């Protein structure tokens, strides 16, 4: 029972589709009695494609055509990496239903794009949180906030400017993914941070930040 | 008899539109018929996917049938046929999709435990009051702190009509939780979903600091040189 | 241990909630609600118009401040989904925000140009 | 001969225990001799206002023997004689009040209407919590001003197990009333029958102002000397 990798085909995007399993060149499928959200967080994440949304036990038309079910069962807690963390143990066991499989929706992961500047290390931000790229906004802006996103973007620490160079790189268009982004200094990435929710916000596009490192 | 719908509980918590109906122990028999047939005929396969357990224990079996296309959510006239020889009269039940039914959000109101009850300092009831929808399925789970709690821990009521208003129904849910948890403020939250509702799900938190207060201190500081605020 | 209930820096009202530990019964502590509201006495009815009137009611509608229209996630068992936090929607501003910065368009004649600038309402905020 | 028992509920509202022998199970047939019989070895005047012939599989003669609270707690094991075609014996079922039943007092709490409900402005409910009861059968019927409310303007849960108490049950019950009638201030008092009661009646009352006195601390701040700082 050695799960190497899990793809997901047959859907609208790399990482939204059905479940599948690889062992020794053996493209196969997975089913599950017991397949929750958490299974998805833990197939979304050794994938490294963003947090996990939707799991759908969701049958087709039986002519789609279909790999058999896999041996093992797979039922574990959620939080650890990949599909070895947790054990497998009833091997060859094969409880599914009939004819179905597994479905995922996780987000596309965040890509954070410093957009508008002459260099990529320096310019006004924008991020990816659905398919739409998109500014941030700057109510209650931080410098623990620019150190964060620029460990992020790696691409060394920040130094503070005195705003005018911010403010001449770009007011920007187009929606405003998040609002009062608030970063502990510590989070490894701009998710991690404390914020609104995503897509709503209190600003208009003349408050979109930049951060320069 | 029964042949339990998928509701939206079932739809939206587990994502499968399973159709199910239960063939008590009423006679042993080998080939147990739980064939799930369309109103086109083509049956879903299903067979005993758990035992019923009844008191008696005689060959009784659950048969749950994963249509899961949009024919159910547009509809069909799907029929189990529990057709046996031992009983020869087929004990069958038919279930359909209500169709046309109005749909009216949920007005979902979270109330905290009475201080009658924090004073016997036992057990604290939340009651989420569910009420003002007008299709009659819903599903409620309460969860403290981002996690789900046991369903041990809370009992939801049938919907029934809302007595003022025509069709609209009204749902409890009694969250029986110790005095001392509440006391200390923690915050229970009664998620409950609805066909009706924009989101699909409305959240509802209630703690001991938000509730009712006993001691409002307002300082209208009504300052000259305001202006922003800081 | 003053938890933020709202904090709206558009009206001004700080709403904080607290759970007095008072007395050794756990069924007595008064549940403390600390409405803090700044009433701008020189603002105008509208902010952004400088040439408004003086604001002289300041009607607070305390339901109004207390709403959660920014919806939640919430984990299920299969899913995430977006989630409302209130029945109540589906903005008078009397005070200034200090975090957003508010623009008004003057006409500036020196020669009949009317070259219309914007000048800053609230200087120190977008500087 | 299925004989529907008088529930507590049922010999409150007409303070008679009226037991019925309807007749279920047996089709309409000649030979009608209906009599309810004590466990003693005697009878009483038996059976008024019997209805017409309904032969959907059943009939309609129905037992309305008017024995008393201290005959029916009494433990005498009731039979009705109901003798047909189908079976010319009388079919003495066993109908008395059973003794393995705990007795627990249900713990009645009145929870007020949520703030919401009067901020939407046109419904408030009251919610009667009637829970910790061993015995599921409670009565609950409110009464306004001390004469009681139409049975259509509560509605009452069924009662439902309480599921970390053992065998304990509890029970809901809303009624729906107008914001203006509550903004009034009522009495709007919940009558819960049960046996386990002391008197066996409890009753509950929330007016407008129910609670504690919500002690206002407002403070004018009318200068910018002691104007707060951030
Ligand atoms: C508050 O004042 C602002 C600024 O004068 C008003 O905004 C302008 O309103 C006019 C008429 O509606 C429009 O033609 C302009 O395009 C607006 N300018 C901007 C920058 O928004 C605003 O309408 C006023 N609000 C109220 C309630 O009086
Ligand atoms: C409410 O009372 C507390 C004392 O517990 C005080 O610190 C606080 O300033 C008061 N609230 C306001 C808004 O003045
Ligand atoms: C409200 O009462 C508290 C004590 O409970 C007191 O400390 C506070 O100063 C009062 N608020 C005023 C006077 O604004
Ligand atoms: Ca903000
Ligand atoms: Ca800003």
């Amino acid at each position: 029972p050695v799960p190497e990798g899990v793809r997901l085909a047959d859907g609208p995007g790399h990482c939204k589709g059905r479940v599948e399993v690889k062992h020794q060149n053996q493209w196969y499928t997975v089913c599950q009695t017991g397949w929750s959200l958490r299974a998805a967080k833990v197939v979304c994440r050794q994938l490294g494609c963003g947090r996990a949304v939707l799991t759908q036990k969701r049958c087709n038309k039986h002519a789609y055509g279909r790999k058999p079910i896999w041996l093992s069962q797979m039922s574990c807690s959620g939080r650890e990496a990949t599909l070895q963390d947790c054990p497998s143990g009833p091997w060859g066991k094969n409880t599914c239903n009939h004819d179905e499989d597994t479905w995922v929706e996780c987000e596309d992961p965040f890509d954070l794009r410093l957009v508008g500047g002459d260099n990529l290390c320096s310019g006004r931000l924008e991020v990816l949180h659905k398919g739409v790229w998109g500014s941030v906004c700057d109510d209650n802006w931080g410098e623990k906030e620019d150190q964060v996103v620029c460990k992020q973007l790696g691409c060394g620490k920040s130094l503070s400017p005195s705003f005018r160079d911010r403010k001449c790189y770009g007011p920007g268009v187009g929606r405003i993914w998040l609002d009062n982004v608030r970063c502990s200094g510590e989070e490894q990435s701009l998710e991690q941070c404390q914020h609104r929710f995503w897509g709503f916000h209190d600003c208009t596009h003349q408050e979109d930040v930049a951060v320069i490192c | 008899v029964f042949a339990i719908p998928p509701s939206f509980a079932s739809i939206f918590l587990t994502k499968s539109t399973k159709l199910t109906c239960l063939v008590t122990d009423l006679t042993t028999y080998d080939s147990v018929t739980i064939s799930w047939t369309r109103q086109n005929g083509e049956a879903v396969k299903t067979h005993t996917n758990i035992s019923e357990s009844h008191p008696n224990a005689t060959f009784s079996a659950v048969g749950e049938a994963s249509i899961c296309e949009d024919d159910w959510n547009s509809g069909e006239r799907f029929t189990c046929t529990v057709t046996h020889t031992d009983l020869p009269s087929p004990l069958k039940q038919t279930i359909s999709r209500p169709k046309g039914v109005a749909l009216h959000r949920p007005d979902v109101y979270l109330l905290p435990p009475a201080r009658e009850q924090l004073n016997l300092r036992e057990s604290a009831t939340i009651t989420c009051l569910v009420t003002g929808f007008s299709p009659a399925d819903v599903f409620v789970q309460w969860m403290q702190r981002g996690q789900p709690l046991s369903p041990e821990k809370y009992v939801t009521s049938a919907p029934m009509p809302e007595p003022q208003a025509p069709g609209r129904y009204f749902a409890h849910s009694i969250l029986t939780v110790s005095e001392e948890e509440w006391n200390t403020g923690e915050t229970y939250t009664c998620v409950v979903a609805h066909e009706a509702l924009p989101n699909r799900v409305t959240e509802r938190t209630v703690d001991k600091s938000t509730g009712k207060p006993t001691l409002y201190n307002v300082s209208l500081v009504m300052s000259d040189t305001a202006g922003t605020c800081y | 241990e003053r938890i933020v209930l709202v904090d709206n820096k558009c009206k001004c009202a700080r709403i904080t909630s607290r759970i007095i530990r008072s007395s050794e019964d756990p069924n007595e502590d008064i549940v403390e609600r600390n409405i803090r509201i700044i009433v701008p006495l020189n603002n105008r009815e509208n902010i952004s118009d400088p040439t408004s009137p003086l604001r002289t009611r300041f009607v607070y509608h305390l339901s109004d401040l207390c709403k959660k229209c920014d919806p939640t996630e919430v984990e299920l068992d299969n899913q995430i989904v977006t989630a409302t936090q209130s029945n109540i929607c589906d903005e008078t501003c009397y005070t200034y925000d200090r975090n957003k910065c508010y623009t008004a368009v003057v006409p500036l004649v020196y020669g009949g140009e009317t070259k219309m600038v914007e000048t800053a309402l609230t200087p120190d905020a977008c500087y």
